[PDB]
RNA sequence: AGGUUUUGCGCGAGUGUUUGGGUGUAAAACCCGCACGCGUAAUGAAAGUGAACGUAGGUGAGAGCUUCGGCGCAUCAUCGA
RNA sequence: AGACUAAUCGAACCAUCUAGUAGCUGGUUACCGCCGAAGUUUCCCUCAGGAUAGCAGUGUCGACCUUCAGUUUUAUGAGGU
RNA sequence: UUAACUGAACGUGGGCAUUCGAAUGUAUCGACACUAGUGGGCCAUUUUUGGUAAGCAGAACUGGCGAUGCGGGAUGAACCG
RNA sequence: AGGUGUCCUAAGGGGGGCUCAUGGAGAACAGAAAUCUCCAGUAGAACAAAAGGGUAAAAGUCCCCUUGAUUUUGAUUUUCAGUGUGAAUACAAACCAUGAAAGUGUGGCCUAUCGAUCCUUUAGUCCCUCGAAAUUUGAGGCUAGAGGUGCCAGAAAAGUUACCACAGGGAUAACUGGCUUGUGGCGGCCAAGCGUUCAUAGCGACGUCGCUUUUUGAUCCUUCGAUGUCGGCUCUUCCUAUCA
């Protein structure tokens, strides 16, 4: 339930899934997180279509 | 006896005492969690490549 | 009030050797008037050098010398502000002159042998005042015993502090899935 | 819960090497041996006086048992071993049960 | 080992016979789902058919015993 | 009571060790007693040496 | 007494005279060598086996040098043997 | 009567093992200069106590790397007070 | 992988600064080594739970006393400057 | 305000046809309620269990075939020191089930249903050792399960002291003092009615606003290297809510 709302960035594609890269805060630090996600819940962002136009 | 249960109250200001440090992005990510099938022929690929373009010196010259 | 994070930061890096030795003591009085008029950059590098500590200044080897001597650096000067070593492997060594802090018994015999030239700190400076046509070198700052136990902790792969090792030393729980788990 | 007598599943033997009828038995642990290791050095521990040396487990909790499944190859005569959930009925060939048919 | 099994094979057969009057009566049955009912008589044919083996212990007795009352409890209660 | 990264201690001081302390103090007196007495055997064994084959 | 990191010093693929012997202005000073300790090779419970396809590899950054084209120490990440 | 046994008794007096152990009270000796905290996380027959992470000092090395930010603007997502 | 040199990652070569593509600051950039004390806290604005209520018991964001003098509240660890 | 130490050879896996709870109108015995027929019917039904989420040519219901509830090990998510245990997600290499096929399947639609070192016991390879050399018993090793710690990161454990002892604690009770006043005591406001008739000579229901610290509770701030803990006798002074 902490990534349901959150951004990433895709490092891996399987059959029916993709792996995404996101970054969480735990007190005082950073730390990369890799989730295994089925398609049925990610979405393509217009986060960066600003900047590519 | 009896005593305080737990508190929040100066954690804050502890963890912005020397910055929230984030680590450094950098070109070449690992490759580690990826598919293995895809992971050996991705070996076999740049096995070829690098003979291919050593023998640009005596070859084919594309 | 003024509201200021930091005050009466020091320096970071050491500004005179520690050492005591009276040559040494020497050598940094003539360097320090160079750098300060000259423009070589090379000169403040050297000056900057002279001031670390032991494990600041690991040894090279002749081999790594013979190493960098490749791709049309066969005629420039090896300057290492550093302790030089023979190394039993090479069989056959180049001609080259170098300049050095101090050599051992043997290496200085086996360059001047093959037909090179042994300098010295101060006559590096009375020759190439502005460093022309040289090439600086290190040696292997993390090849020490003492680094393999840096950061010791799960799934991180360093170096325990054993008393001896065997069979009965460490390995059993937490080393195998057989007694417990791994790591 | 019932279990039939024989299901076919993977076999590991060295020919077999796949799937294979099986028969289903329940396991059950042997006698204590005499003469193992530590059954030796604790004889001798409790030799001559100084009364009980070791500790003697008294609060139990557990009121079941996990059941074991014991199974063998028809050809190779290769077993297995299956763990269960925990369980208070185990039965192997008993009869399957019937839909719609109600009476009292 | 006897006289356990028969024990507990009489307290199983009590309690079948207690359970079928609730089943049986059109008080309780009227509010009470057919859904529940099919599968409390589904499970109640494989307990009178364990009865004809004769390898059934108390175990098996006791185990059913409580099966079939949190089964029939749900229904009752709710 | 370990607190840091350390080697486990073994050191075997538990018993009266203070009681079992032997210093040697005497290493260059006990030597010139030895040089006396092997002199003192040479002149007795006149022209013979002093060992054996 | 036994560990550990940091600073100064000697020698450096080696290093350490003093258990002991020679000698002496005598508990000082000076000299000698066979063994031995740590290091130079790891991995498995064990029997055992035992480190170069390449100018000791490829790619992106790097102080300094340079005939101005380039060669690129230490170290960080990554793909290989 | 738990009474008496040299002013000592619900187990006498003298020397030694003995400087018996204490998560508990009390004390801990000249000056100047610079930096400067915590009562919070997890586990323990743990709750007047320890290990672990955090806050703090000192010693440095890599560049002077032009990188960064308890901040605002612009584009685009999530929420059920 | 695809009916298919059709795709996919990693590549050679070439093109694009006259302006490297929002504001302000940069009185403080990155990494490593060793270790001290602490682990009984309390008060105030807003939100807020049990209680008739309490100078009572329990929480969230931030500022304070403890560890700190000075000028006001006659006096007063926490209020105003 | 509630729940867990279980249950299932199907209540697991695949495929196909169908649509529920309830309401209206009809049919010999038949009635509120037995079986049959038509129309309407967004889930108001069902899905092992507490509650929440989810599902209509299904995840409900009936029918047909089956054992992916199997083998070898790695990466990742939650509690977190980014240690252990529990549980969960996505691939790889084998062997299978189902369906015409695309596909689906690594137990129960999702969120709980459980366990270290040492010791014992079984399965596996055909493997290593018993150190003077051989061959058979026996014993010891490597990899995966089971026997259990519910105080559940896991000691083997019955009372009394009014004969008593020691190190400490105002971090913690029994007495005064301090804040509060529910209970105790005392005093007001409105006016239905009682009062021969007439609310207020004297009272006052149903409601409502206050004061006091001579009752009793709540709290635990000050004293445990000590503040002598019931009652009476004696003697002085002050308060007014006034017995004379
Ligand atoms: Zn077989």
């Amino acid at each position: 339930k902490f990534y349901h709302g959150k951004t990433g960035v895709v490092y891996n594609v399987t059959k029916s899934a993709v792996g995404v890269i996101v970054y969480k805060r735990v007190k005082h630090r950073y730390i990369e997180k890799r989730i295994n996600v089925r398609i049925e819940h990610v979405k393509p962002s217009r986060s960066r279509e600003d900047f590519l136009r | 006896a009896k005593s305080k249960n737990s508190s929040q109250h100066n954690q804050s200001r502890k963890a912005h005492r020397n910055g929230i440090k984030k680590p450094k992005t950098q070109r070449y990510p690992s490759l580690k969690g990826t598919d293995p099938k895809f992971r050996r022929n991705h070996r076999h690929a740049l096995h070829g490549t690098a003979k291919a373009l050593k023998e640009f010196k005596e070859g084919k010259r594309e | 009030g003024i509201d200021l994070r930091w005050k009466h930061v020091r320096s970071s890096h050491r500004k005179a050797p520690k050492s005591d030795n009276v040559y040494l003591k020497l050598l940094v009085k003539l360097y320090r008037f160079l750098a300060r008029r000259t423009e070589a950059p090379f000169n403040k590098v050297v000056l900057r050098r002279l001031f670390m500590s032991r494990i600041n200044r690991p040894p090279v080897s002749l081999s790594r010398i013979a190493r960098n001597l490749k791709n049309g650096n066969e005629k420039k000067t090896v300057v290492v502000v550093a302790t030089v070593t023979d190394d039993n492997r090479l069989l056959q060594v180049p001609k080259m002159e170098v300049a050095a802090l101090r050599f051992t018994a043997k290496a200085r015999a086996r360059i001047e042998a093959a037909g090179g030239r042994t300098l010295t700190l101060d006559q590096l400076a009375l020759e190439k005042p502005t460093g022309a046509n040289t090439l600086l070198l290190r040696g292997p700052k993390n090849a020490r015993e003492a680094v393999k136990h840096f950061g010791f902790g799960p799934h991180k792969h360093k170096k325990p502090y054993v008393r001896s090792k065997g069979r009965k030393f460490e390995r059993a729980r937490g080393r195998r899935r057989s007694r417990g788990f791994k790591v | 819960v019932n279990v039939p007598k024989t299901r076919k599943t993977f076999c590991k033997g060295k020919d077999c090497q796949k799937h294979t009828l099986h028969k289903v038995t329940q396991y059950k642990a042997g006698k204590a041996s005499a003469f193992a290791q530590g059954k030796r050095r604790y004889d001798r521990k409790q030799s001559g006086y100084g009364g009980q040396t070791k500790p003697v487990f008294h609060k139990k909790a557990k009121t079941t048992k996990k059941i074991v499944l014991r199974l063998e190859c028809s050809v190779c005569k290769t077993k297995k071993q299956l763990p269960l959930k925990r369980c208070k009925h185990f039965e192997l060939g008993g009869d399957k049960k019937t839909k719609g048919a109600a009476l009292v | 080992a006897f006289s356990k099994r028969f024990e507990a094979k009489q307290q199983l057969e009590s309690y079948i016979s207690r359970v079928e009057e609730i089943i049986s009566d059109p008080t309780l049955s009227l509010k009470l789902k057919r859904g529940q009912k099919d599968k409390i008589e589904q499970a109640l044919s494989e307990a009178m058919a364990q009865l004809e083996i004769e390898d059934s212990t108390a175990d098996e007795l006791k185990k059913k015993e409580l099966a079939l009352k949190r089964l029939v409890t749900k229904a009752m209660a709710s | 009571a370990i607190k840091h990264n350390q080697q486990i201690p073994n050191n075997h001081f538990r018993k009266h060790w203070q009681r079992r302390v032997r210093c040697h103090f005497d290493q260059p007196g006990k030597k010139v007693t030895r040089r006396l007495a092997r002199r003192a055997k040479a002149a007795a064994l006149a022209p013979r040496p002093v060992d054996k084959l």
